[PDB]
């Protein structure tokens, strides 16, 4: 099929794994996490800033390049 | 034998600030073959730049609780390595690894695992 009902059927993705194009735009953020965009998200793929309000959560971490090198 | 590069502080008794000045010396890491409650050389050379503190080469040595590490001494940059006898031959040093990078950053670098394994082994235990 091209097509099953986009805007239903839930399911959890890990952060930072193959995002389509067809599925960025049901990514939708949850609220037992601090992180959530400042601003109405933006539909699309990127760097976002989600919101940490909670350092007494350590939540799992994927270091950069540069951390990690250094 | 292994080199790794290595800093000096700024050398005081006031209240001992200890700020990192980052030249580009060089500390040879000896493993010996005496004890094994912490005996280690710890060679220290500025190989290039000695401008920040004077000092000229030495060979410093490794009696337990007397050498000390302190995680933040500074309170804006850690991995601050402490040598008391004394003002006699008491002298601070923070090392500049290469295998953690020379972050100077409140929890110590940014790749903590190295630098947690390789100072408490050196203080402890000894080849």
């Amino acid at each position: 099929f091209y097509k099953n009902k986009y805007s239903s059927k839930p399911y959890k993705v890990d952060n930072m794994t193959r995002i389509l194009p067809q599925q960025s735009r049901y990514i939708s953020f949850i609220k037992d996490d601090r992180f959530v965009p400042v601003r109405k998200f933006k539909g699309n793929n990127g760097v976002v800033v989600l919101r940490d309000r909670e350092p007494k959560e350590p939540v799992a971490l994927i270091e950069t390049v540069r951390q990690m090198k250094d | 034998v292994i080199k790794f590069r290595a800093g000096v502080c700024e050398y005081n008794e006031d209240s001992r600030l200890c700020t990192p000045i980052p030249v580009q010396g060089e500390i040879e890491i000896k493993p010996n073959e005496e004890e094994e409650l912490g005996f280690w050389d710890f060679e220290w050379r500025p190989t290039e730049k000695p401008v920040g503190r004077e000092l000229d080469p030495i060979s410093l040595i490794l009696i337990p609780g007397e050498t000390m590490w302190v995680p933040i001494k500074s309170s804006k940059s850690g991995r601050i390595f402490a040598l008391v006898f004394s003002s006699n031959e008491r002298y601070f040093f923070w090392l500049q690894e290469k295998n953690s990078g020379n972050l100077p950053l409140n929890e110590l670098s940014a790749k903590d695992k190295e630098i947690y394994n390789k100072m408490i082994g050196v203080l402890n235990n000894s080849s």
